[PDB]
């Protein structure tokens, strides 16, 4: 994940959140 | 194909590979319903990556 910043995304892929059921891009 | 491994940094998170043509959503569906059967001590997320990576 991208530092720098809160929204530390990914450059590839994404990451799944299976407690809140929620995939995030 | 499809890889499943516990990620080398992370003991909460594990690592998919999905290859190309594969239905993500119906691998997702299943990583949900055992991501919550079972559970790690934290908060369960898995990677996903796109493309067979084998």
């Amino acid at each position: 994940a991208q530092a720098g910043a809160a929204n530390r995304s990914l450059t590839e892929g994404f990451v799944l959140d299976t407690m809140n059921d929620s995939l995030s891009k | 194909g499809i890889r499943v491994m516990d990620h080398p940094t992370m003991p909460d998170t594990q690592v998919v590979v999905i290859p190309k043509s594969a239905d993500l959503q119906s691998v997702i569906s299943v990583l949900t319903a055992k991501g919550k059967e079972a559970g790690p001590q934290g908060r369960n997320k898995f990677i996903l990556l796109s493309g067979d990576t084998s």
